[PDB]
């Protein structure tokens, strides 16, 4: 669960991540599809080369829901709410591969923030994305 | 052999499974028993096995389980519901979906280290160690498995509530 | 399943730069406070509930050096891990009983340490090639 | 909604019709002594003139009337953070500390973060509250700002702002 504490944690490591988040998304979608290639199946028509296009405007999206969940982290089921029921019912994507999305988007803060990748800013940044998966992993069935 | 469910199970989320011959009982396998008392009391720690997905939201390979204790039934339903009045309540869930919270279920929270029950885990008894007789008792059935870590409680549909129709059951 | 040279490569030319007496101890500590269930199996390590009482505790520090050094010593066996880990997955399967996702865990803060310690020259290559020799690591280290 | 937490005991007032100037709150119409479709979740809380002590000041500017702006609650200092501070907010603060409003803009001018509590977040003032604390806000002390975010005020009038272009 969020503390206060670890909300507060969240919203200042993701103001600084700032306007860098579209290209922190992509990069951790690359590294998403290059350690766990069975992540890869849940993109069939995307390109999933380096540097694509369409895998940059994906990671863009990914982290401006995840700038819109920090900006309601206490609403974050009513702001997922369209993606919770796409990713569990259109997609059918099954959370395992949100947990190593997760994972990818915490080694991407970490290479690019590591100042403010303190021990307790990854707990609570590793408690904000478990929140994010088990908000879009809820009504997976 | 046979499934039946609940007659109210939108309200009391149970289903009985039949085999279809009865399993060799021995230390690896063994039937818990049906409380006779209301083990549910706020405080009492009970023992929640799981098969369910773990902190890599990936179903364990081994056997789990936690130590969770029943909190306070008005905290659970303010936790997901508004207010505990029907007039107020709204879908307050931290995480996506609702539990089916009622007279028939009771919650327990996190354990002293922030570990849950997550997908999967619904199914599995809030086994209730009795000390005086030292026996294991089915406290509750977990219903709300999607309360991984996000939502502070697990909700567990009270077995005494059903144990007078699993008995029936059981007789047919 | 094999890995490649190049992965080799990358994977010891990173841990080449590694600090063995800090980033065990950082990636312990770092696994205590995320996933604070860890914290029941270091109970004689003193406090443990500030994620600063974590990250600063002695022994912490020593037992991250020390797992750091069972990592090291993976490593250098990376087509043999089974083998190699055979003793330390019985000790923690039976003495400890610690749950193989702990492993897997501990992999992927390792994984996030090494990326906090190495900036940009963690990239998502040689991290596929460390995720490839934690999840060997963790698999020989389970069960 | 139980800021102050969740009290315990019989709620004794549901709809508590007031108009302002009663003696006591066991005065106006009410619906009963206990009748209540309530929960302890939304238990009623107040803050008091003479208990809070508020006011305002700002800090670490270049000037008396610009910089980190900073307001006191029961007795110590603390910062607001910069979340909803919009050109109201800061024409607002102008005027309560009595100096030039003619260009009221936001964010600190040279000023550090502030030390201590943040107290208000999200003030959403219309532009001729009295003072800071009429608005509309989140309560003292809720959010998950950090001091990165302080606000602040630079109240000036209109005729020490210069702007050119400097090097082409
Ligand atoms: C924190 C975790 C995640 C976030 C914040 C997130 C967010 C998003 C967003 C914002 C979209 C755009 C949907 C739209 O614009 O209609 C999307 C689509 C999608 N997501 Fe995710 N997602 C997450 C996890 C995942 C994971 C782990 C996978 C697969 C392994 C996945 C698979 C997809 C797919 C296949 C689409 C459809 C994109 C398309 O069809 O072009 N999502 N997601
Ligand atoms: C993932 C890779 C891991 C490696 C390579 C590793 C390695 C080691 C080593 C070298 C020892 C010392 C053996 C001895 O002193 O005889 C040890 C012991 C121990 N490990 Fe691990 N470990 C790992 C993961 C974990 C995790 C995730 C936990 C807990 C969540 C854990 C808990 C312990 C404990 C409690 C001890 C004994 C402490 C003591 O002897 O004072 N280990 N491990
Ligand atoms: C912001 O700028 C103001 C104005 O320069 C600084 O205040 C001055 O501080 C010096 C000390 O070095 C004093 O000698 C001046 O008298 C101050 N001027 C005024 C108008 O107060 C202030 O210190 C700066 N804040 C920072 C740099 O954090
Ligand atoms: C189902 O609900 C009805 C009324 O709500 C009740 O009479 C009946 O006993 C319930 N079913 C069982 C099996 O208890
Ligand atoms: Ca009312
Ligand atoms: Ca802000």
């Amino acid at each position: 669960v969020l503390s206060p504490a670890d909300k507060t944690n969240v919203k200042a490591a993701w103001g600084k991540v700032g306007a860098h988040a579209g290209e922190y998304g992509a990069e951790a979608l690359e590294r998403m599809f290059l350690s766990f290639p069975t992540t890869k199946t849940y993109f069939p028509h995307f390109d999933l080369s380096h540097g694509s296009a369409q895998v940059k405007g994906h990671g863009k999206k990914v982290a401006d829901a995840l700038t819109n969940a920090v900006a309601h982290v206490d609403d974050m089921p009513n702001a997922l709410s369209a993606l919770s029921d796409l990713h569990a019912h259109k997609l059918r994507v099954d959370p395992v591969n949100f947990k190593l999305l997760s994972h990818c988007l915490l080694v991407t803060l970490a290479a690019h923030l590591p100042a403010e990748f303190t021990p307790a800013v990854h707990a609570s940044l590793d408690k904000f994305l478990a929140s994010v998966s088990t908000v879009l992993t809820s009504k997976y069935r | 052999e046979k499934v039946v469910l609940h007659p109210n199970y939108s309200q009391v989320d149970i289903g009985l499974i039949k085999l279809k011959q009865k399993v060799s009982v021995n230390e690896r396998v063994m039937p818990i028993c049906l409380p006779s008392k209301d083990y549910a009391e706020v405080g009492r720690v009970g023992y929640v096995s799981g098969w369910g997905r773990n902190a890599n939201f990936k179903f364990t390979d081994h056997l789990k389980y936690v130590m969770l204790p029943v909190a306070d039934q008005d905290q659970c339903i303010r936790h997901y519901e508004g207010s505990t009045v029907p007039e107020k309540k709204t879908p307050k869930s931290p995480v996506g979906v609702q539990p089916i919270l009622n007279e028939h279920t009771f919650c327990a929270g996190m354990s002293k280290y922030q570990e849950d029950t997550c997908y999967g885990d619904a199914g599995s008894a809030f086994a209730v160690h009795d000390l005086e007789e030292d026996t294991w008792y089915a406290t509750g059935i977990l219903s709300f498995d999607k309360s991984c870590a996000v939502a502070e409680y697990g909700v567990y549909v009270k077995v005494t509530s059903i144990q007078d129709w699993v008995q029936k059951t059981i007789a047919e | 399943v094999h890995l490649t040279p190049e992965e080799k490569s990358a994977v010891t030319a990173l841990w080449g730069k590694v600090n063995v007496d800090e980033v065990g101890g950082e990636a312990l500590g770092r696994l205590l406070v995320v996933y604070p269930w860890t914290q029941r199996f270091f109970e004689s390590f003193g406090d443990l509930s500030t994620p600063d009482a974590v990250m600063g505790n002695p022994k912490v520090k020593a037992h991250g050096k020390k797992v750091l050094g069972a990592f090291s010593d993976g490593l250098a066996h990376l087509d043999n891990l089974k083998g190699t880990f055979a003793t330390l997955s019985e000790l923690h399967c039976d003495k400890l009983h610690v749950d193989p996702e702990n492993f897997r865990l501990l992999g992927n803060v390792l994984v996030c340490v090494l990326a906090h310690h190495f900036g940009k020259e963690f990239t998502p290559p040689v991290q596929a090639a460390y995720q490839k020799v934690v999840a060997g690591v963790a698999n020989a280290l389970a069960h | 909604s139980s800021n102050f937490g969740e009290g315990s005991g019989p709620i004794w007032f549901d709809d508590l019709i007031c108009n302002g100037n009663e003696s006591a709150l066991w005065n106006c119409k009410h619906q009963g002594w206990g009748k209540h479709n309530c929960d302890h979740a939304e238990d009623a809380g107040v803050i008091c003139s003479k208990g809070a002590d508020l006011s305002l000041r700002l800090v670490d500017g270049v000037t008396e009337c610009s910089g980190r702006l900073e307001v006191r609650f029961q007795g110590e200092w603390g910062t607001i953070c910069d979340d909803g501070w919009d050109s109201y907010d800061a024409a607002v603060a102008c005027k309560q500390l009595g100096c030039p409003t003619a260009v009221t803009a936001i964010g600190r001018v040279n000023a550090s973060k502030g030390f201590g509590h943040i107290w208000l977040d999200s003030v959403s003032c219309q532009g001729h509250e009295p003072a800071i604390w009429q608005c509309k806000h989140h309560e003292w002390g809720k959010h998950y700002c950090n001091h990165n975010e302080d606000a602040g005020v630079t109240c000036s009038d209109g005729s020490d702002l210069e702007l050119r272009l400097r090097g082409g």
